[PDB]
């Protein structure tokens, strides 16, 4: 599981800026924090994890001060349109192991990370960042706080989320599939489409088949989100008209027990 | 600066006359400022819900719009996007097939 906190800050000029944040645990949103809101909003029953109200309030306060300081520091540095994104969190591995990260992009490009005990520019980042990053590193209060958040608080908080959020994280939702076709660009050919929607979790197997034989022309699309915390995917096959007979789409998913969906064209 | 990609798809198998949900998934764009409309027969659908703006590992932004709809033999549905990266709004039509 990758836990990520995403910050999106836009500065249009000296007197217009906003920052919005969202937080994900794998593919499930756990928090939102609008520019218009003083406080971080929960998007799950279990968004506080195992933290007490006191621990949560202390954490939220730290972020409230950060959001204000960050905006002031950027407007100060700029002495437009500027887009800054920050992605921070941790990847949780089997056996209580984790790895934390904090990356920053400027104008859509990765330029800075926090690594170990300091802020570092990435090779290729513009040279004008070297000095402000130096100055930032002089702020040992901030460096120590970031170290604690990354090394300590992040994995601790996520362990709690994983417990508290068990019934959602471990949910199984069954795919429903259906078949369609369109003419292809190419006289006498058709594109067959197998649509698979409503499944959770994400891992799925979808193949066009002729009997036991996988059709290697099967072209899987991207995973597309539904609005109800389930997934959508389609897989297409270009066929010569005539050759359509005998084809099936087969889908395997954890929620199906061990009974694959097979639809026949 | 990156141009939005748009994909339009239904939550459930479409059946004419049966209520469903139409999704418009907009991806790969930068900057995050975007306008997304969903249209029925060329007219704006008033009740459209939007996900919170988020971004991927490659830093590009994405957003999911969705609306209740009931497919019909003759009604056309589309998702129309305006973004700084494009001189003209981009429209993609839902195609059940
Ligand atoms: C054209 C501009 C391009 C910029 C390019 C990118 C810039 C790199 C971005 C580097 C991040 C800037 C961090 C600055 C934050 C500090 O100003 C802030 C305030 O520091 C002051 O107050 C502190 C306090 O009261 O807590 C300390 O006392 C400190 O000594 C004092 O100087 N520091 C903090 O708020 C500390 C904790 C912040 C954690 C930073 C990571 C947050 C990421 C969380 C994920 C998303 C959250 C929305
Ligand atoms: C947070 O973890 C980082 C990464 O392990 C620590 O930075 C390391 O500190 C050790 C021990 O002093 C050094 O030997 C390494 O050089 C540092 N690692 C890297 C990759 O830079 C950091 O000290 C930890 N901070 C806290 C407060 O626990
Ligand atoms: C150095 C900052 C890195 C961020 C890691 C944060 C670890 C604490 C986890 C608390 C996350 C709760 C969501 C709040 C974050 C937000 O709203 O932006
Ligand atoms: C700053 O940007 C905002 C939002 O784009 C805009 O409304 C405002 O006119 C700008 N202010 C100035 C001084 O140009
Ligand atoms: C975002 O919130 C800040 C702090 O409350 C506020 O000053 C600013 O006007 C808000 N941004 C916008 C564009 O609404």
């Amino acid at each position: 599981y990758t836990f990520r906190c995403l910050q999106m800050s836009s500065f249009a000029n000296r007197s217009w800026s906003r920052t919005d944040s969202v937080v994900w645990l794998g593919d499930l949103q756990t928090h939102r924090w609008s520019n218009d809101s003083a406080t971080i909003s929960f998007t799950k029953p279990w968004s506080q994890g195992k933290l007490s109200n006191q621990q949560w309030e202390k954490l939220q306060h730290m972020f409230q001060v950060y959001r204000v300081s960050f905006t002031r520091d950027i407007q100060e540095l700029v002495k437009y349109p500027i887009e800054i994104q920050l992605s921070a969190g941790c990847e949780m591995y089997p056996g209580n192991a984790s790895e934390s990260f904090l990356h920053v992009a400027f104008q859509g490009k990765y330029v800075v990370r926090f690594w170990g005990t300091s802020w570092q520019t990435v090779p290729g980042a513009p040279s004008w960042l070297d000095l402000p990053i130096k100055v930032l590193n002089a702020d040992q209060g901030t460096s120590a706080t970031v170290q604690m958040l990354l090394n300590d608080t992040c994995p601790l908080f996520v362990r709690g989320l994983l417990e508290a959020g068990k019934s959602d994280l471990e949910k199984q939702e069954k795919p429903v599939a259906w078949l369609s076709s369109v003419p292809s660009s190419a006289h006498g050919h058709r594109q067959l489409v197998c649509h698979v929607s409503g499944f959770y979790p994400k891992p799925v197997w979808v193949m066009w088949m002729r009997g036991d034989q996988e059709q290697q022309g099967t072209h899987r699309g991207d995973f597309l989100p539904n609005a109800d915390e389930t997934w959508y995917l389609q897989a297409t096959l270009d066929v010569e008209a005539g050759e359509e007979a005998g084809l099936a789409c087969r889908v395997k998913h954890s929620s199906l027990g061990g009974q694959d969906i097979i639809l026949y064209w | 600066q990156k141009t939005p990609q748009i994909q339009v798809y239904s939550r459930h198998p479409p059946e004419n006359g049966k209520p469903n949900i139409l999704n418009c998934y907009v991806t790969q764009f930068h900057p995050p400022h975007i306008e997304i409309q969903m249209l029925k027969n060329g007219k704006k659908i008033p009740k459209v819900e939007m996900s919170d703006m988020s971004f991927s590992k490659d830093w590009s932004f994405y957003i999911l719009a969705h609306t209740e709809f009931t497919p019909t033999e003759t009604d056309t549905y589309a998702c129309r996007v305006k973004h700084a990266s494009m001189a003209e709004p981009k429209t993609v039509y839902w195609d059940r097939d």
